[PDB]
This record gives structure tokens, C-alpha cells and sequence, in this order.
């Protein structure tokens, strides 16, 4: 990895919820559901490493 | 920024030059820059590769 | 909470139940909770492996 950043769930400039995602972003990953998420679509039809 | 509508949800990263003209959320992925480049014909030893 | 400082530059995580009452920054750092164990020292047995 040449940086490190991450995404958003923008919202505009002075908005009543930049902090009423993040509680429930964070309510999603500590019960892990992000990762159930992740692992649905980014699952692929398997890949050999072979050796 | 012209308030036409309310959320982004989508992968709209987060970066310096975009922090300043809208609010994101904190993070539900996280990212890197790096390189797709393709995988070799591996090297197909033959049966009689003595 | 109790507004003895203003800011919390330190390793403080950033959890569900902390920014209900703090109010974090962006953070700075990637992590995740991982286990730490003593490498493995001695040498598998093989007496055969000829
Ligand atoms: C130092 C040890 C000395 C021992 C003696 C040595 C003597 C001479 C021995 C071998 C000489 C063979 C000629 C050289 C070939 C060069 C490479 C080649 O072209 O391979 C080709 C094989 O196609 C063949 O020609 C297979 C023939 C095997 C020889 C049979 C053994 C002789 C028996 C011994 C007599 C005992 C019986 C006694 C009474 C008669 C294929 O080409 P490739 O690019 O390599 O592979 C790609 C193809 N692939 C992906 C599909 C696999
Ligand atoms: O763009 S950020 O909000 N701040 C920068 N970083 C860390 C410094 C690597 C990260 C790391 C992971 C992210 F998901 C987001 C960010
Ligand atoms: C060592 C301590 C108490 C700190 C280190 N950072 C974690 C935190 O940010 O809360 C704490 C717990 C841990 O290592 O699991």
C-alpha cells in the first residue's frame, strides 16, 4: 500500500448527521456486521495460490 | 455542496482537497494505492523436463 | 467530559461507547485487535524425510 485511507458516507458542509453515521458506523463494526458485509461481496469464486 | 442531496453512499474516499468543501462520516472501509499488474504464464515444466 | 483538556493526542481508540461522550478526530493510525505468542522454537522431529 502506497497510503492509507478509508471512505465516507459524506454528507455536506455543517449537517445535522456527519455524527449520526458515525455512531451507527461504529455500532455496525464493533457487532461486526461489516465485515459480513465485506465478506458477501468481496468473496470472489476462489483463487489458487498453488504453492 | 449545493445542497441537491444529502448523502454520498458510495466509495468516495477521503481526502485533504475534499474534506474541506463537505463533511464525511468516519471511515467503513479502508484503502491504498497500489498496483494491478498481471500474473506470469507460470512455467509449465514439462513431462519430460528431464 | 469534564472539560480539563482539549485534546487527547495519545493511543486512544476509537470505540462505540467512547464517542457517545468524547468526540474524536480522523484517525491517524490503522489497527485491529491481534494476539501475541511466543514464536515456536524448537524443530519438528522428521527422523524420516529422506
Ligand atoms: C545423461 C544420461 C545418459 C543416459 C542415456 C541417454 C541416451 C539418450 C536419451 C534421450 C535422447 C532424446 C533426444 C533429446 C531430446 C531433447 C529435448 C526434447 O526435445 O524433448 C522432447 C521429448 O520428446 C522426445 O524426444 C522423447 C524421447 C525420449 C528418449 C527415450 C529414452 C532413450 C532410452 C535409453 C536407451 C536404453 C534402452 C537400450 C536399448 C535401446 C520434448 O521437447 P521439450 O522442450 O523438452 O518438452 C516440451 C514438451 N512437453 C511440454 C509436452 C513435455
Ligand atoms: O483518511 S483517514 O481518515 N486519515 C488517514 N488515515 C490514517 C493515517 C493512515 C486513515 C486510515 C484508515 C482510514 F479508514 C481512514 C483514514
Ligand atoms: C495498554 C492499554 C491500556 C491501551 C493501549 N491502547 C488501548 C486503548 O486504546 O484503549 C488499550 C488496551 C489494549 O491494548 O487492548
Amino acid at each position: 500500500l502506497i497510503d492509507s485511507k478509508g471512505y465516507g458516507v459524506g454528507t455536506p458542509m455543517g449537517s445535522p448527521y456527519r455524527d449520526k453515521i458515525t455512531i451507527a458506523i461504529l455500532q455496525l463494526q464493533e457487532e461486526g456486521k461489516l465485515h459480513m458485509m465485506k465478506e458477501k461481496w468481496w468473496r470472489g469464486n476462489g483463487c489458487p495460490e498453488e504453492e | 455542496i449545493d445542497h441537491k442531496a444529502d448523502l454520498a453512499v458510495a466509495p468516495l474516499a477521503i481526502t485533504y482537497v475534499r474534506e474541506k468543501v463537505i463533511d464525511f462520516s468516519k471511515p467503513f472501509m479502508t484503502l491504498g494505492i497500489s498496483i494491478l499488474y498481471r500474473k506470469p504464464n507460470g512455467t509449465n515444466p514439462g513431462v519430460f523436463s528431464f
